[PDB]
C-alpha cells in the first residue's frame, strides 16, 4: 500500500481515523444519548 | 422423609424462582471458587478488582495474535500480538466506561461498592492498568524466554 | 499538471466551513 | 464471639492467642474430644478416615511404580 | 420568536456576576463537551479522571523531544524523548501532589469528591500512572514505527 | 528542664517514652510526613508511593548479588527477582487486609479499613512494578543516560 | 522400552478422578 | 536441567508450581480459615 | 564532559543533584511551610 | 602530586559536621 498522488500521508492516518476512532467515538456518543435517563 | 438423595433441589430454597440448585450452579466447590474470584471476593474495593481481572485477561489476550495473526510469520511476531493485545485492551476499556456511564446515572445504591458510578469507574481504571501491564508481562516473558528457560533449569549457575 | 500538497490541505481547511455549518443546522433541526 | 477454626473445639475457637492455632493442628485426630462427639459418629469417622488413608498408601504406591516405570532404569 | 435575537446572554442569569454567557463560554456544545471531559464528567471516581487525563497529556509530550530535542539527531532519539516526558510527568505529579497537600488543610467539603485531600490525592496517582502509561506508549510505538508502517500498509500479509 | 527524656503524650503509665528518636520535632515532623501517614492522603496515593520507592530500591539486591549477575542478563535477572518479590508482598498486603478488615469498618482513618487496605495494596502493586521496571530500564540504558549527563550528543 | 510422550500425559487425567474423590471425602469428613 | 525421559517439558512447569504456586495457594486458604469470622 | 581529576564521577551525579534534585525539593519543603495554616 | 580519589571522599565526610552544625545552629535561630 502506497501511492504517488499529492500527500499520500493522508490516508495512512484517516482510513484509521475513519474506520476506528470516528465510528467508535460516534457509537458512543449516540450510545451514551439514547440511554441517557434525564427527564424529557 | 429419607428420600432426599436427590442433589439437584430448588435454588436457594425457593422452587419458584427461574433457577435450580446442581452441582455447577449451586455446589460448595463452585461457589467457594466463583465466589472469591477478584470480581466477587470480599473484602476487595473495585480497582483492586479491576486490576487483578485486567491482569489475568490483558496476561492471556497475548497469544492469539502472536501465534495465528498475520504478523506472526514475520520478524515482529510477538510486538504485533503485544500492539493486537493492547489494542483490544483499550476498546475494552472504553467499552467498560461507557457501560459505566450509562446504568449509574441514577441513585447511587448502598449494597456493593461496585455496583455504583465511582465504584464501577474504579474497577474500569483497574482493569485498564492492569489489562496494559498484563499484556506487556506477557509479551516480555516471550521475547526473553531464553532467560525464562535458563533460570527454570538453572542454566546460569 | 498534478494536484500539490498545499492544494489538498487547503481544501480541508476550506472544507472545515461545511463542517461547522452542518453541525449548526443538525442542531437546530434537533430542536 | 468465636474464630472459627477449630470448629471442634470451642474452648480453641475462643483462645485469642497463636496456642489457637497450634493446639487446633494437635487435637484434630482426637475425635473424641470433639464437641458433642457421641460414640457412633465416632466409629464411621474413624471408618471413612481408614478408607482415606488406604487410598493413601494405594497412591504412595502407585507413585511409586509409576516414577521407577518413567525416569528409571527397570 | 420575540425579540431576543442576542446571542450574548448574562452569565446564568445574574447580569452582576462578572461574566457573560457567550457561544464559547455557555453554548451547549462547550457545556456538553467541557462537561464531559474527565475533570468534569458526572459521577467519576477521581483515579479514573487523573488516568485519563494523564493518558492524554503523557501520551502527546513524548513529541516535543522526539522531533526537536538534543538527541533528535542521534541514535537515542526516542529514549531522549521518553526521558524527557518521563521526568516532566514526574515533576508534574511533584506539582499536583503539593498543590493538594496545601490546599486541603483545613476542613474537607462535601459537594465535590475531587475537591478533597483524598479526591485530589486520587487525581494524583492516577495522572502518575496514565502519564507515565502514555509516554511509555507513545515512545514503544514510535521506537517500532517500521512495523506500525508496515502493518498500515499491509507490508506483512 | 534539662531532661530531654519524658513520659510519652504526657501519660507516664503507658509503655512507652518521649526520647529525641521516638517524639522529638524532626522525627514527628518526618515520619508523619512519609506517606504512610501524611495528612489527607488517600490509600491508594501512600500505596503507589510507597511501592515506587521500594520497587526501585528492590532492582539492587539480586542485580549486584544474583545468580545473573554474573551472565549476560543480569539487570533482566533483577528485574524479575524484584518483580516477583513484589508479587508476593502485594499477595501478602491484600491478605492481610482480607483477614484484618472482616467485621464492622472504624471510622478512624480510611487507610486501615477493608476497601482501603485493598486500595493501597493496588497502589503498592503499581508503584511496585513501575517502580523496579524504571530502576532496570535506567541500568539496562545507562550509556544513553552518560551521554545525556556529560553532553555527548550536542 | 521407553514410556510414551502420549503415555505420561494421560496418566494425570486418570489421577484427577481421585483428587476430586480425595477433595469429596474430605469436604465430607470435615461436616 | 533436562532429561532424556519422555515429556520432560513436565517438571520444567510442574516443580515451580508443586513448589511456589500450591503452596501459596493452600497456605493463603488456611490463612483465610484460620482467622475467619473474627 | 570529562575529568582528569580524582573522582570525577562525582560531578556526573552531584550536577544534577544541586540543580535538580536540591532545588525541587527545598522549593517543595519551602512551599509547604509558607502555605501552612496552623495558628500564626 | 595529584590530589587522590580517597581526599575528595574523605572531604564530604569531614564537611558532613558542619552541615549538621549548620543544620542546628539555623533551627535554633528560627526559634
Ligand atoms: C461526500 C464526498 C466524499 C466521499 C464519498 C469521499 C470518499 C473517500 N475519501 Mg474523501 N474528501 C472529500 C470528499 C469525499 N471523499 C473532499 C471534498 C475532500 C477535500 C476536503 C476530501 C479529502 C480526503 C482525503 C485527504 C482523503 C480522503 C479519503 C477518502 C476515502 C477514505 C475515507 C476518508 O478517509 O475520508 C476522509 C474525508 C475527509 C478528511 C474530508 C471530509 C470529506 C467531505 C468534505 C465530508 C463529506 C460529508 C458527507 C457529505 C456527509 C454525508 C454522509 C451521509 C452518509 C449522511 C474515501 C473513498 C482518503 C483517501 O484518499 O483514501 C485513499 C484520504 O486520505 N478524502
Ligand atoms: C487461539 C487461542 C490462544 C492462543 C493461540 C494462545 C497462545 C499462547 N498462549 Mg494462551 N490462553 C488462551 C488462548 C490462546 N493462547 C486461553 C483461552 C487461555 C485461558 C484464559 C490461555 C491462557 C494461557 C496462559 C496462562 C498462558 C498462555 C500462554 C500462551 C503462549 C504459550 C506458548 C509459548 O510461548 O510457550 C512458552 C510458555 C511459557 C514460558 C509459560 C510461562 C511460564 C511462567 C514463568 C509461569 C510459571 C509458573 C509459576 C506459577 C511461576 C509464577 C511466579 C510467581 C510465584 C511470582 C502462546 C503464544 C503462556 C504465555 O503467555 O507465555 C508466557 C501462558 O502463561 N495462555
Ligand atoms: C498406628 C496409628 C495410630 C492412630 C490412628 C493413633 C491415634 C491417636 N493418637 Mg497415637 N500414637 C501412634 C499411633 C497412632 N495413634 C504412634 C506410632 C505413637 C508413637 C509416636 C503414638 C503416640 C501418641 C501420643 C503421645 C498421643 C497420641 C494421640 C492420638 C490421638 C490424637 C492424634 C492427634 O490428633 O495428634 C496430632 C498429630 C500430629 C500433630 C502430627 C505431628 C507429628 C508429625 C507426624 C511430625 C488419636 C486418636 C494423642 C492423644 O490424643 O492423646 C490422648 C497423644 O497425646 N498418640
Ligand atoms: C526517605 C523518604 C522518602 C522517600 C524514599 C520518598 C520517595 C518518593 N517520593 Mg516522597 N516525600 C517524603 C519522603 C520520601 N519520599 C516526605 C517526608 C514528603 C512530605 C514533604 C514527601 C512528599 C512527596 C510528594 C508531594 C511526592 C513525593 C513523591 C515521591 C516519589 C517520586 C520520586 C522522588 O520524589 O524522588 C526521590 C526523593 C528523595 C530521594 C527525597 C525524599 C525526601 C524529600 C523531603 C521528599 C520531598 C518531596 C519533593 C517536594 C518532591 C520531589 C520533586 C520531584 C521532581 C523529585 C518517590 C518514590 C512524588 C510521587 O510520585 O508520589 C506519588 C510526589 O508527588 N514525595
Ligand atoms: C543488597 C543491597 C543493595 C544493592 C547491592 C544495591 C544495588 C544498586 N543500587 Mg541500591 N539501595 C539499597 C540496597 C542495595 N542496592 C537500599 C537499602 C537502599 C535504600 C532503600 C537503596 C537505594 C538506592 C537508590 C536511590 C538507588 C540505588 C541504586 C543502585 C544501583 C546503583 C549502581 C549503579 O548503577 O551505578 C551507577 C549510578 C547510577 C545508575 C545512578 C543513576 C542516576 C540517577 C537515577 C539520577 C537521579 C538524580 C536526579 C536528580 C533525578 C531527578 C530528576 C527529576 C527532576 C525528574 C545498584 C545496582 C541506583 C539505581 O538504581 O540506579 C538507577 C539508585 O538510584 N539504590
Ligand atoms: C505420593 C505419590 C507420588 C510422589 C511422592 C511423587 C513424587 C514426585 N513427583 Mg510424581 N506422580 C505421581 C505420584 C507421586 N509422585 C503419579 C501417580 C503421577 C501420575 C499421575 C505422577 C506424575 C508426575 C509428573 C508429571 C511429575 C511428577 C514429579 C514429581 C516430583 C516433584 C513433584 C511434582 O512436581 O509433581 C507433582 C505430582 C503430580 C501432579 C501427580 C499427582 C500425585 C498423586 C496422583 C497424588 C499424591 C497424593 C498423595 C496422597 C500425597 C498427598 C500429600 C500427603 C501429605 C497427603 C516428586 C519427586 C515431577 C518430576 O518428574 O520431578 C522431576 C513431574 O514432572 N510426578
Ligand atoms: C562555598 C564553598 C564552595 C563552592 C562555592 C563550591 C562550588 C562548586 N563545587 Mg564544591 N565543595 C566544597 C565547597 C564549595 N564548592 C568543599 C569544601 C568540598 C569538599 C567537601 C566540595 C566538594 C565538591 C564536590 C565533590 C563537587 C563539587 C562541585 C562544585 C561545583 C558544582 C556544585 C556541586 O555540584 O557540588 C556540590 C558541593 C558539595 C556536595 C560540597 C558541599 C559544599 C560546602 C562544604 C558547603 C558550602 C555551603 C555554603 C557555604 C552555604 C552558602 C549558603 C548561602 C547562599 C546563604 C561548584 C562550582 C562539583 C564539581 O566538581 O564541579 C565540576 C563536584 O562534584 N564540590
Ligand atoms: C480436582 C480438585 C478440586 C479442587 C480445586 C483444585 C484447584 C482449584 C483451586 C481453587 C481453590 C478455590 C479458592 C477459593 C476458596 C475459598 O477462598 O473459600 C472461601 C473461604 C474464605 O472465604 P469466605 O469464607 O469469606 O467465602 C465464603 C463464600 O464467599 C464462598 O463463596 O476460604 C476457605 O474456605 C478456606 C479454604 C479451605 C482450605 C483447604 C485446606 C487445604 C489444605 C490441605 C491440602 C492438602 C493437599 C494434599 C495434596 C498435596
Ligand atoms: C481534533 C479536535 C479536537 C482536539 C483534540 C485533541 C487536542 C486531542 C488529542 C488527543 C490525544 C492526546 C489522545 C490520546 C490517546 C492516548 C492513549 C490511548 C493512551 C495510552 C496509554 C497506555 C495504553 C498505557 C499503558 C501502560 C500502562 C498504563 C502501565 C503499563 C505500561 C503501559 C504502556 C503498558 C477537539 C475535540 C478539542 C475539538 C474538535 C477538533
Ligand atoms: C485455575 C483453574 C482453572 C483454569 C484457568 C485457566 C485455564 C487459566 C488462567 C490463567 C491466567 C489468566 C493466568 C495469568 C497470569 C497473569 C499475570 C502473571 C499478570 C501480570 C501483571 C504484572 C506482573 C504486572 C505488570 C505491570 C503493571 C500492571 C505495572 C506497570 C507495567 C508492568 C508490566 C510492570 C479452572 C477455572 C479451569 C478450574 C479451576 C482452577
Ligand atoms: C538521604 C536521606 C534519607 C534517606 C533516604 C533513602 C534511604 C532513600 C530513598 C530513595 C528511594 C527509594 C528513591 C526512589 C525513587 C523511585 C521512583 C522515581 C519511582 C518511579 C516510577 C516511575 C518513574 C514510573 C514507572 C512506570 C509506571 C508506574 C507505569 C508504566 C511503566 C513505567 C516504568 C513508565 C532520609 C530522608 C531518610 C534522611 C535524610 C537523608
Ligand atoms: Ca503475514
Ligand atoms: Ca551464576
Ligand atoms: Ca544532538
Amino acid at each position: 500500500m502506497d501511492g504517488s498522488y499529492a500527500a499520500s500521508y493522508l490516508p495512512w492516518i484517516l482510513i484509521p481515523m475513519v474506520g476506528w476512532l470516528f465510528p467508535a467515538v460516534t457509537m458512543g456518543l449516540l450510545f451514551i444519548h439514547i440511554e441517557s435517563e434525564g427527564e424529557g | 422423609m429419607a428420600e432426599s438423595n436427590q442433589v439437584v433441589q430448588a435454588y436457594n430454597g425457593d422452587p419458584f424462582v427461574g433457577h435450580l440448585s446442581t452441582p455447577i450452579s449451586d455446589s460448595a466447590f463452585t461457589r467457594t471458587f466463583i465466589g472469591n474470584l477478584p470480581a466477587y471476593r470480599k473484602g476487595l474495593s473495585p480497582i483492586l478488582r479491576g486490576l487483578e481481572v485486567g491482569m489475568a485477561h490483558g496476561y492471556f489476550l497475548i497469544g492469539p495474535w502472536t501465534l495465528l495473526g498475520p504478523l506472526r510469520d514475520s520478524e515482529y511476531q510477538y510486538i504485533g500480538g503485544l500492539i493486537g493485545a493492547l489494542a483490544l485492551i483499550l476498546v475494552a476499556t472504553a467499552a467498560l466506561s461507557s457501560y459505566g456511564l450509562v446504568t449509574f446515572q441514577g441513585e447511587q445504591g448502598s449494597g456493593d461498592t461496585l455496583q455504583t458510578a465511582d465504584g464501577w469507574s474504579q474497577f474500569a481504571a483497574g482493569f485498564f492498568v492492569g489489562g496494559m501491564g498484563g499484556a506487556f508481562v506477557a509479551y516480555f516473558l516471550l521475547e526473553n524466554l531464553s532467560v525464562v528457560d535458563g533460570i527454570f533449569r538453572g542454566l546460569f549457575n | 499538471m498534478a494536484l500539490s500538497d498545499t492544494q489538498i490541505l487547503a481544501a480541508l481547511v476550506v472544507a472545515l466551513l461545511p463542517a461547522f455549518l452542518a453541525f449548526r443546522l443538525s442542531t437546530e433541526l434537533y430542536k | 464471639m468465636a474464630t472459627k477454626f477449630p470448629k471442634f473445639s470451642q474452648d480453641l475457637a475462643q483462645d485469642p492467642t497463636t496456642r489457637r492455632i497450634w493446639y487446633g493442628i494437635a487435637t484434630a485426630h482426637d475425635f473424641e474430644t470433639h464437641d458433642g462427639m457421641t460414640e457412633e459418629n465416632l466409629y464411621q469417622k474413624i471408618f471413612a478416615s481408614h478408607f482415606g488413608h488406604i487410598a493413601i498408601i494405594f497412591l504412595w504406591t502407585s507413585g511409586t511404580l509409576f516414577h521407577v516405570a518413567w525416569q528409571g532404569n527397570f
